[PDB]
RNA sequence: GGAUGUGUCGUCGCGACAGCCAGGAGGUUGGCUUAGAGCAGCCACCCUUCAAAGAGUGCGUAAUAGCUCACUGGUC
RNA sequence: GAUGUCGGCUCGUCGCAUCCUGGGGCUGAAGAAGGUCCCAAGGGUUGGGCUGUUCGCCCAUUAAAGCGGCACGCGAGCUG
């Protein structure tokens, strides 16, 4: 992503294909702008647990982590894109979605693998090793089997942040 | 060679539901007979291919 | 012939014909003759 | 799209204005087509170019590039439709070059030939259309299979060589 | 469909999208395109028919009860007050609400479920996909 | 609502693709439900041979068969 | 300081969502006899019993006994 200007006025930007978008840390908060394709091409990929180079217009490439995205309504196209620079050590918490590999032995037997909540979010997940993605067993499950927080093997130097007993996952019964 | 694991396990009829409640349950020894008798109706090469090939009639059956 | 204001197909040998400004259907099977007009 | 076009020594071709002139031993036929889409003999075989590569002149590119082989085919062997009479009772004579029907009709239906077109009978139960001009020879010897409509339960009428006609059936 | 217990009667106002978001309690979503009023009838028309289609589960999700009591004319004249309480319950939906939602079946067994259940539709609508994350 | 009507931006993947000649499984009549085999519905969708034929798409019969596709080679 | 009200009789005309006559597609259309849909207002669309009836039921027939409008057409035209 060549981000370049980086002006208070929308006006050269909403005809072309271009999105709004800051980015901060504590330090500096300069107002930024980037372009609509670069971004609707990367933040598929890295999302909200991956880092991307920003350099701006000049030469200054800053490490930054998507944070907030707000959507335009009535069109699946953003409009405002919320970065947050990396620190190094402690940052900011950050939320990791939860996948599923392998068949259940609750599916086969009739009942239905649903997931209560698709995105986990975690306290501290230490910079340079951010969580990308997060594999839970599944087959371990029946029917009724409720797979909790406290059941989620670690990426490793990381904890969580809901409560150790919030069903995770769950398999619901047929019909 | 249903009829056959019908005589063999002891199976009346089958399984509606071969997803939650199985049948029986019989050895590889079984299975030497069958593909013994049923010769001329198999290509399978050698040895396991043709062992391999019962094993999944028996697998959609309930055993 | 079968005259129906949404012509869609209904198998793998309906075949719609753009004529004289006017949405047609072709078919082997001749159930499956729907035209708009 | 279509550029290889099959030219042979008994035709003659003529680019001359709009009227695309045409000779040979079966008869002179002419095919007129359009003056922008680009149009000549190169060298032996004969190539059709195109201006412009969208729609509205592709689709007319290979419309050209099949009629003129049309009238080739047609001035150095020339087209002959096959027909065929299959039911109870079903014949055809002849009278003169007019081919005469006789199928289930209480009057026997007479059908005549347009400049350029002739009949034949091998047969009480064939009939064949030969012509020159390949689209008259379709327009001809249709006429005479719209008389009797193969039925789906026998189909019988008039068909073309075999005709693939599944019977539906009563009963 | 209808509410347990209300004060009865309401108004009619319509503006843009509050509390519609683009993907929860499901992978697919469907999404209405135009503002309109539906009906409390039309939901069970849109829910019993995505059950037809789908003979075992009960993932569909239905987070859009109506809770707008509707008034009616019942015979004629006008030389009255508060005609028609009892009507029927109509649940608004502006463009960027999502009305419904399933998970577990394939893309293929959702595009027919969401269709269907869309023919029936006093609006457009249209069925979306994951890549959201807003809040949670 | 529907559609190979066009113009202009985007997203997925591919010696093709369409056509033409040829081949098409052996386990198998899969297990099961019923007066009763790719194609009413429950369940799976496993193995082998091979340059290769997915227990499977549509039409069909009371079931059968038959006619084809997915997959392979050749000719442009 | 007035736009005469229902029905009937009388006299017509118009539209097409065609009652019957014509020209087609499909059919669980063999034929015959039908169903359904598309095109088509040229012409036709009966006589009686009960009721003020508009309707409707019934008798006897017919290819058919169409559905609306024209101030639910028409009272300086008639009945009342
Ligand atoms: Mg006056
Ligand atoms: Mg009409
Ligand atoms: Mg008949
Ligand atoms: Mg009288
Ligand atoms: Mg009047």
């Amino acid at each position: 992503m060549e981000l370049t200007a980086k002006p208070r006025t929308p006006k050269q930007k909403l005809d072309e294909s271009m999105i709004a978008a800051v980015a901060y840390n504590k330090e500096n908060n300069v107002s930024f702008a980037l372009d609509r394709k670069a971004f609707d091409r990367a933040f598929r990929q890295q999302s909200t647990t991956g880092l991307f180079d920003i350099t701006v217009e000049g030469g200054e490439t800053f490490p930054a982590l998507v944070k907030a995205v707000q959507m335009d309504k009535r069109k699946r196209a953003p409009i405002h894109v919320d970065f947050y620079m990396v620190t190094y050590g402690e940052p900011v918490e950050v939320s990791v979605p939860v996948h599923t590999t392998g068949r259940s032995q609750g599916e086969v037997q009739g009942g239905l693998v649903d997931i209560v909540v698709h995105n986990l979010q975690i306290v501290a997940p230490g910079p340079r090793r951010i969580p990308q993605e997060l594999v839970v067993d599944v087959t371990k499950m029946n029917i009724g089997d409720h797979i909790t927080a406290g059941d989620i093997k670690l990426p490793e130097g990381c904890t969580l942040a809901a409560d150790p007993e919030l069903t995770v996952v769950s398999v619901l019964p047929p019909r | 060679m249903s009829y056959l694991i019908r005589k063999a396990a002891g199976i009346g009829k089958g399984s509606s539901t071969p997803n939650k409640a199985k049948v029986g349950k019989l050895n590889w020894d079984q299975v030497l007979e069958i593909a013994k008798t049923k010769m001329p109706d198999l290509n399978a090469g050698s040895v396991e291919a043709a062992a391999n090939t019962v094993a999944g009639t028996a697998r959609s059956m309930g055993v | 012939m079968k005259v129906r204001s949404s012509v869609k197909k209904m198998c793998d040998n309906c075949k719609v014909v753009r004529r004289h400004g006017r949405v047609l259907v072709i078919c082997s099977n001749v159930k499956h003759k729907q035209r708009q007009g | 799209g279509k550029q290889p076009i099959a030219v042979p020594s008994g035709v003659t071709v003529n680019a001359q204005d709009g009227v695309f002139k045409v000779k040979g031993p079966k008869g002179e036929l002419t095919v007129p087509y359009n003056t922008e889409l680009t149009v000549r003999q190169d060298g032996d075989q004969l190539l059709v170019e195109r201006p412009s590569d969208a729609q509205k002149h592709r689709a007319l590119h290979g419309l050209t590039r099949t009629l003129v082989a049309n009238a080739v085919k047609g001035v150095s062997d020339g087209y002959t439709i096959n027909l065929e009479l299959r039911g109870v009772g079903f014949r055809a004579k002849l009278t003169g070059k007019a081919l005469e029907m006789n199928i289930g009709y209480s009057h026997p239906v007479i059908i005549e030939p347009p400049a350029g077109v002739t009949f034949a009978v091998p047969e009480p139960t064939r009939i064949d259309v030969s012509g020159i001009d390949k689209q008259l020879v379709g327009q001809v010897a249709a006429n005479v299979r719209k008389v009797r409509k193969p039925d789906a339960y026998h189909g019988k009428g008039v068909r073309f060589v075999g005709e693939q006609i599944a019977l539906k059936a009563g009963k | 469909k209808r509410t347990k217990f209300r004060k009865q009667f309401r108004g009619r106002m319509t503006g843009d999208a509050k509390g519609g978001d683009y993907v929860a309690f499901g992978d697919y979503g469907l999404i209405a395109m135009e503002p309109a009023w539906i009906k409390s009838n039309q939901i069970e028309a849109c829910r019993i028919v995505m059950s037809r289609h789908f003979r075992r589960g009960g993932k569909i999700y239905i987070r859009i009860f109506p809770d707008k009591p509707v008034t009616k004319k019942p015979a004629e004249t006008r030389m009255g007050k508060g005609k028609g309480a009892v009507e029927y319950w109509v649940s608004v939906v502006k463009p960027g609400r999502v009305m419904f939602e399933v998970a577990g079946v394939t893309e293929e067994q959702a595009k027919e479920a969401f269709r269907l259940a869309g023919h029936k539709l006093p609006i457009q609508t249209k069925m979306v996909k994951r890549e959201v994350y807003d809040e949670a």
